[PDB]
């Protein structure tokens, strides 16, 4: 037989997120996901661990028995987080920001992102809450306060592009993430709007959607492979940055993962379900062509870092 | 002394005044003093943006001097002109550097002086959002200080950030206008030489935000021009300086504004004497748009108040249907003719009807002006009219041009709804759906019986029969751009519809029109243009750019496609098309199904398995998906022969597209009559006996070449 | 229905058309231009519907003039070669051209009737103008009587700044001329006051009287006179030259 050597005219570019000895650079495959006999894949898949500034009253009780000594203080978490696991990145979830839920002013959470960014060496990734409206000023202020550390800003989505664009790259030289759901189109588009307002491929990644396991996740997996067949097999220009994809966000609030034995006693263990569920949509995505996943459980993060250890080399 | 010479004339004083300072500073100071501006990271900015040098020393600084004088080169072309008004703004800016060498803090409240890179970073976000719509730079002396803090209170209220030197900023104390930063009016100094504070904005702007390395002047001259809305109001007598530093404002691309008698130049240099419209002058200058926050009615206005029908009990007022006559139109006129927000109402209003439901004729005039707007996106605009009218809770509107349909509930009425509300709803939701096309709207209510009529007599018949005449006139051959849309890629990621005039788009919904207002008002969205270039098969409808087109949207799964054939590389389906075309080899013809016919077809396959067959953006020969209007097109199957070919068709769809399908045969070569000949599911629907009635009806398939 | 008719004695045999054509942008009547002016007036300010702009910016200096080039093709010049060397060097000189007749069609051929035009060939001030009002440096006004409208056109000029012809900063050049008809022009053209230059010299060397009256005493009675220059460079430099003098006269 003949060895199957199509080759491919694009690359991803590389993002670089962090400073010092921990920043860490996303992109530059020239390949599909893991596939090392076909060529080159620029850098290794980043691992990150998620927090929350308030205490995660609705997670699984294991989890709060893992933080149950540092979940108070988003700094001690991060700090906690950071010398006992180590990610690649630590996502610090503004939740409390979150217009449906606890409403909290932008200065207070750009307070606490400030203090929990100038703690920590590790490289920082801030998310806000889905409203568009609060995520522009929340961003603005989040970006004011945590400058210097050239942080990530999630969701960046078309309503707010300009605002979370403006006062994250443009001003505070912060990177952030353009996030559209589950359409190749749609990313394209959001990334021709970044890169019209002058933003280069330098300076964001691309999310283009998230879901767990069972629950439209052949969308995602879809999106995916359209992505990277099309930045790499097409060189399509506008679609060669990496993705970032957070796992933990819905994968862990699924009834598999967040049903206790005692709801569900022929399920089992609520720990192995959801660190089951965690590793199994992390790993579908990153063979689908992430770049970066954001894990909850330390578990999940020890067994994907394996996973892609052992793929990888 | 003529614009030229009063330039060079103000540069050179610049150059003075700049020699003089520097020369204090070297004698007070010496060329080893450091020089610096407070807390920015681009030394003094001008000269680093036009050279890329970083000045730190006070020798330095009178190093500087000869970049002032390279740039003023006194030949009457407008290249130099400009190069002089770069001269005193370079000039101005060494000036405002030797003011911190002098003098500890050289400015005193309220004047602020040089403004910090953190306070440009802190502006900058509203700047790029729209939230500060534009920068007035307001130099000189007002009248009087009334007319001073009118002028400045309005761009305020505007949400425009308003910088001050010279005299109008005690004549804006003297006004009671309130300054600051989070106030947006920023005073900067009362000499000439201040305006390069602003300037320095700017100019940062493009070296934070535009990422322009340093010396890159032409790029940071472009950004400028495109992207920070910037304009100068230059009030009171004008000296050669402040012409020559306008001219510097000119070279960055900002309008300059003036009460005074001046060499008025198109664009850039004009005069205004009335200063109840200095504001509305320079915001046209500039470009500058200011988005209606709220529509100013009293009844709630969401998206979520759309589909709720108020029965005869919650109405007042009832326009159209068989009750009497009602239209709407939507016009494009010259801005001469419309009025920016202005809302008439002819006739009597709702508050003198009886309180009984009554009936009156109503009709809505919309005349929009702008650059961009032409009479092919006044059909778009209008539809989007029955949306808007539906969004006001207690009014309702169904309908089209004169068959227009609405009701108006008495809840309205006792919340204070009156017909001059929906002008003021309209003008509203035209500025901001609309506001790339859309410069001036006039909204007009007529309820008269005899002017209502007279105006659908005069505007909105003619505009329908010329809508309806382009719509009917367009051939592919008269266009030279197609249109490509990518919509339906969520479903059939390979499919890539090509609109043509005659060509529409298979969900049926899309036409060309359609597809270059969609173009023109949304950029980078479902539809682009795809120029006619390298045509290689006009009978077939084949072209070199089409092909090209076709292999990038569809990321390279389909490469070449045949706009007029269906066997030989035809377009793909989506999913959406609601008449499918197979070809019936028997017959020598082609079979149709429409969506709601669940039957049984000469062919065999139902609808259902001939679009899963057909669909998904895939290429198959023999078999395409379309809408009802294309079957009578002049393209329909025109590189088989054309719509001879068609041999069985439902009967609904035979009855529904008889007129036109019968209009295209009698032009093709056949009698009139051409949908009787074909068959239908009440003749027969099996292969032999549509074959026997075709060959006893003389159709004109079992006369051509082979379909295959 | 004859010529149609004649297609049947066509010799293919012999046909040889060359593969040259050029695309060109025309129809500029004075009303055309107000049109297109209109654009850069500004709504708050105005007026609309008149020549103020084109004034405005002859004014400010932005536009040094206006000029004509008419006129024939003539065997004792290279064919076209004056036409296009004169207003290629007139729109470099930030002088806006308007052409009529064969000089119009050489400028069609050449491919100056086009809005690329501006960016390939015009200085800065005339590209400036070319990009804000969305015209051709070179602006075909017709026909050799459609130079009536060249004259309309400097009137209204005139009739907007309260000043004769003869103080404008504008020029009319038949570089290539040979017929009376571009004789008969050039003297209405002259006589209304409008300096203008011949590309080819008439048959007046031999009246020293008349070459006196019609280059030097003309300007006497009308404020122009007639430029007789062969070479089209220097034809352009004195056009330059005339209209800067005339420009610092009317103090602009
Ligand atoms: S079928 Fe209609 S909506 Fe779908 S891609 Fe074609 S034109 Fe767009
Ligand atoms: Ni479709
Ligand atoms: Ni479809």
């Amino acid at each position: 037989f003949k060895k199957p050597t199509q080759k491919f005219s694009g690359k991803i570019g590389e993002v670089e997120i962090g400073t010092g000895e921990k920043a860490l650079k996303l992109g530059g495959e020239s390949v599909l996901p893991f596939y090392t006999f076909d060529g080159d894949t620029g850098n290794t898949p980043k691992v990150g661990m998620e927090i929350l500034d308030v205490y995660p009253e609705d997670w699984i009780d294991p989890l709060k028995d893992i933080y149950k000594d540092v979940a108070k203080d988003p700094v001690k978490w991060a700090q906690f987080v950071e010398e006992k696991y180590s990610p690649d990145f630590i996502c610090l979830r503004l939740i409390s920001a979150d217009p449906n839920g606890t409403d909290a002013a932008p200065e207070d959470c750009a307070k606490t992102a400030k203090a929990v960014v100038e703690a920590i060496k590790t490289p920082l990734v801030v998310a806000g809450t889905g409203n568009h409206e609060k995520d522009a000023k929340l961003f603005e202020k989040v970006a004011q306060e945590t400058e210097g550390h050239n942080i990530l800003l999630m969701s960046a989505v078309e309503d707010n592009y300009k605002s979370v664009g403006a006062a994250g790259v443009m001003a505070y030289n912060d990177k952030v993430v353009a996030e559209s759901s589950v359409d190749i189109n749609l990313a394209k588009q959001i990334n021709i709007l970044m890169n019209q307002l002058g933003i280069d491929n330098t300076k964001f990644v691309d999310n283009v959607g998230c879901a767990a396991g069972g629950y439209g996740y052949e969308y995602v997996i879809s999106t995916l492979d359209r992505v990277k067949l099309a930045a790499l097999g097409q060189d399509d220009k506008t679609l060669q940055v990496p993705i970032i994809s957070p796992v933990s966000f819905e994968a862990c609030k699924v009834k598999e993962a967040m049903d206790s034995e005692e709801d569900s006693p022929q399920w089992g263990s609520q720990e192995d379900r959801t660190v089951s569920m965690e590793v199994a949509t992390a790993s579908g995505v990153l063979a689908s062509g992430t770049d970066a996943v954001i894990l909850r459980h330390p578990k999940s993060v020890e067994v994907i870092r394996n996973f892609i250890k052992e793929l990888l080399g | 002394m003529n614009l030229f010479q009063t330039v060079f004339t103000g540069s050179k004083q610049a150059l003075a005044a700049a020699e003089g300072i520097v020369k204090q500073a070297v004698d007070e100071k010496g060329r080893d003093y450091k020089v610096a501006f407070p807390d920015t990271a681009y030394s003094l900015p001008v000269i680093f943006a036009a050279t890329g040098k970083k000045i730190t020393n006070v020798g330095e600084l009178e190093g500087a001097l000869d970049i002032v004088r390279s740039l003023i080169v006194e030949e009457e072309m407008l290249d130099k002109l400009l190069n002089s008004g770069l001269a005193t703004a370079v000039a101005a800016e060494i000036i405002e550097a030797a003011k911190y060498v002098l003098s500890d803090a050289p400015y005193a409240e309220p004047c602020v002086g040089f403004i910090s890179d953190p306070i440009i970073r802190s502006l900058g976000v509203p700047l790029v959002t729209g939230d500060i719509p534009g920068v007035a730079v307001i130099l000189g002396e007002c009248p009087d200080s009334e007319t001073a803090a009118k002028i400045i209170k309005d761009y305020q209220s505007k949400g425009l950030l308003t910088c001050l030197v010279g005299k109008v900023i005690d004549q804006a104390i003297e006004g009671k206008v309130k300054m600051g930063l989070d106030l947006r009016v920023i005073p900067l100094g009362y000499d000439v030489t201040s305006v390069i504070h602003v300037v320095t904005i700017a100019i940062r702007a493009a070296l934070i935000f535009g990422g322009i390395k340093g010396g890159q002047l032409n790029d940071i001259l472009k950004y400028t021009a495109e992207r920070v809305p910037a304009f100068v109001n230059a009030f009171g007598p004008l000296s050669e300086l402040v012409v020559s530093a306008g001219a510097g404002a000119i070279a960055l691309g900002f309008p300059v504004l003036t009460d005074q008698v001046v060499p008025e130049v198109p664009t850039l240099l004009l005069t205004q004497k009335d200063y109840d419209k200095m504001v509305k002058t320079s915001l046209e200058a500039r470009n500058i748009k200011i988005k209606i926050t709220e529509i100013p009615i009293p009844v709630s206005f969401a998206a979520a108040f759309e589909g709720e029908r108020i029965r005869k009990n919650d109405m007042l007022a009832e326009f159209g249907g068989n009750k009497t006559k009602a239209w709407e139109l939507v016009m494009c006129a010259d801005q001469g003719e419309v009025e920016d927000h202005k809302i008439e109402v002819i006739g009597p209003d709702i508050d003198t009807i009886d309180k009984a439901p009554g009936r009156m004729p109503l009709g809505m005039l919309i005349k929009v002006s702008g650059t961009n707007m032409q009479k092919d996106f006044e059909p778009v605009l209008e539809r989007r009219l029955h949306y808007f009218l539906n969004y006001i809770e207690g009014v309702m509107h169904v309908g089209q041009r004169n068959l227009t349909w609405v009701r108006i509930g008495k809840e309205a009425f006792e919340k204070g709804f009156r017909l001059k509300h929906f002008g003021e709803v309209i003008y509203a939701k035209m500025l901001d759906e609309f506001g790339s096309v859309v410069d001036k709207c006039e909204v007009t209510i007529i309820t008269d019986p005899g002017k209502a009529e007279e105006l659908e007599g005069k505007y909105a018949v003619p505009r329908y029969k010329e809508r309806d005449a382009r719509l009917e006139s367009l051939v592919d051959e008269k266009v030279d751009t197609f249109y490509s849309c990518n919509l339906c890629q969520s479903f059939a990621p390979a499919h890539v519809c090509i609109v043509t005039p005659e060509r529409l788009g298979l969900c049926g919904a899309v036409s060309w029109l359609d597809a270059k207002a969609t173009l023109e008002l949304n950029p980078t969205g479902p539809c682009q243009a795809v120029p006619k270039e390298g045509v290689v098969d006009e009978n077939l409808g084949i072209w070199e750019k089409v092909n090209e087109t076709v292999s990038k949207i569809s990321q390279g799964a389909v490469t070449s496609v045949t706009l007029y054939s269906i066997l030989q590389d035809p377009m793909t389906s989506c999913g959406c098309f609601e008449c499918i075309t197979g070809i019936m080899p028997e017959a020598n013809g082609v079979v149709m199904v429409n969506r709601e016919f669940g039957a049984t077809t000469p062919l065999g396959m139902t609808f259902g398995e001939l679009a899963s067959m057909t669909g998904g953006g895939v290429q198959t020969p023999g078999f395409m998906g379309h809408g009802r209007q294309f079957i009578a097109s002049k393209k329909f199957m025109k590189g088989e022969g054309g719509l001879g070919r068609i041999v069985w068709m439902p009967k609904e769809l035979k009855d529904f597209v008889a007129e036109k399908l019968n209009k295209t045969a009698k032009e093709l070569y056949n009698i009139d009559n051409f949908a009787d000949m074909i068959c239908d599911e009440t003749i027969a629907t099996e292969s032999e006996e549509v074959v026997k009635f075709l060959e006893e009806k003389g159709h004109p398939a079992l006369k051509m070449d082979p379909i295959m | 229905k004859e010529a149609i008719l004649n297609f049947k004695n066509r010799d293919q045999s012999k046909v040889m058309i060359p593969e040259l054509k050029c695309k060109a942008i025309l129809g500029y009547s004075v009303e055309e231009i107000i049109n297109k002016l209109d654009k850069v007036v500004n709504t708050q300010i105005g007026p609309m519907q008149t020549v103020k702009p084109l004034a405005d910016v002859l004014v400010s200096g932005v536009l040094r003039g206006a000029a004509a080039v008419v006129g024939c093709n003539n065997p004792k010049v290279v064919q076209d070669s004056a036409h296009i060397e004169t207003i290629k060097g007139l729109i470099k000189n930030d002088v806006i051209v308007v052409v009529t007749g064969c000089a119009a069609q050489a400028a069609a051929k050449y491919g100056l009737l086009q809005k690329e035009a501006a960016e390939k060939y015009a200085g800065p001030g005339l590209a400036t103008v070319c990009k804000l009002v969305d015209i051709p440096p070179v602006l075909h006004m017709g026909s050799c009587v459609d130079i009536s409208r060249i004259l309309d056109l400097v009137g209204r000029v005139a009739n907007l700044l309260g000043v004769d012809m003869s103080d404008l900063p504008v020029a009319g050049v038949a570089p290539e001329w040979m017929s009376e008809k571009a004789v008969a022009i050039g003297t209405y053209v002259v006589t209304s006051g409008i300096d203008t230059w011949l590309g080819v010299a008439p048959p007046v060397t031999g009246g020293p009287e008349v070459v006196d009256i019609l280059t030097n005493k003309m300007e006497d009675w009308v404020g122009a006179k007639f430029f007789i220059e062969t070479d089209p460079h220097k034809a352009v430099e004195q056009i330059v030259n005339r209209m800067n003098e005339k420009r610092k006269k009317l103090g602009i």
